[PDB]
């Protein structure tokens, strides 16, 4: 992402929607739900807050933080060696290796019995209220506004209170801005294309960046003169 | 020398491999442009191999 994510409260999206006199029955409560549907459906990893927590595994199980949304990596605390993924069907089960993890709910399922693990994860940024906080990006803000205008107009079109030409314009305009908003958040900055440059140009290919926290991923590869 | 009393020298004997009173255009000197160009093109080769 080229621009920085400056945070603003959710009611800044309601100044923009209630400029439209057909969207004047909108609420904070409706703006809360349609934001989280929009934040999810875009899947932009720049909208989330990166956190790291150390949890302790009791017997192939550990309790996961409350704010966790997606795990970046799980690693061991004493080694720093990262855990990949549990493909075993019979993991902590005895009959009569490379460590792994698996997460379903608020429980993580590891391959190690009694160990502390660091979990680097993503959460949602909150307010003084326990409410979501959105980027002030006028591309993000415009297409979140067009998201809610397209969900409200879809209800109104089912009711028969909106022209099919009106909904077709809103469905088209949200469809353009959703790609512009995707490209706004995905396309790297100059400082991220340098780390992409160093990963791409490697005379001796570095193929074990998952073992670290992808720390040396964008590091530059140097060759001695001889 | 048997007939010239002023003609003498030191032990130091040698030659310049030059042309018509000039400074010597050596074999390395005439091949050094093409070695410098070989180093530039093989640099482009090594960055193309890497990426």
């Amino acid at each position: 992402m080229v621009n920085n994510i400056n945070w603003v409260k959710l009611p800044v999206i309601l100044d923009r929607l209630l400029r439209h006199p057909l969207l004047t029955d909108l609420n904070l409560e409706t703006a809360i739900q349609y934001t989280l549907d929009f934040i999810s459906a875009m899947g932009l990893p720049n909208v989330y807050v990166d956190k790291i927590e150390t949890i302790d595994i009791k017997e192939y199980r550990g309790e996961l933080p409350c704010d966790l949304i997606s795990i970046n990596q799980v690693r061991l605390h004493k080694n720093g060696i990262a855990l990949r993924a549990m493909t075993d069907n019979f993991n902590a089960y005895p009959t009569h290796g490379e460590p792994s993890f698996k997460t379903q709910g608020r429980v993580i399922f590891t391959s190690i019995k009694h160990e502390k693990v660091d979990i680097s994860y993503k959460a949602i940024m909150l307010d003084d209220e326990g409410l979501p906080l959105i980027p002030d990006n006028p591309i993000f803000l415009k297409t979140l506004e067009l998201y809610i205008k397209k969900e409200w107009f879809t209800i109104l079109f089912d009711m028969g209170k909106i022209s099919p030409a009106v909904l077709n314009n809103t469905q088209q305009e949200y469809a353009f801005k959703a790609g512009q908003c995707n490209n706004e958040f995905v396309i790297p900055s100059v400082s991220e294309m340098e780390a992409i440059t160093n990963m791409w140009n490697q005379l001796i290919p570095r193929v074990t960046e998952f073992r670290r926290g992808f720390k040396n991923l964008g590091d530059k590869e140097y060759i001695r003169v001889h | 020398r048997l007939n010239n009393p002023s003609r003498c020298h030191f032990g130091i004997v040698g030659s310049i491999y030059n042309l018509n009173d000039s400074r010597p255009f050596s074999l390395v000197d005439m091949m050094k442009p093409y070695n410098y160009l070989y180093d530039a093109i093989h640099d482009r080769l090594n960055k193309a191999i890497a990426s």
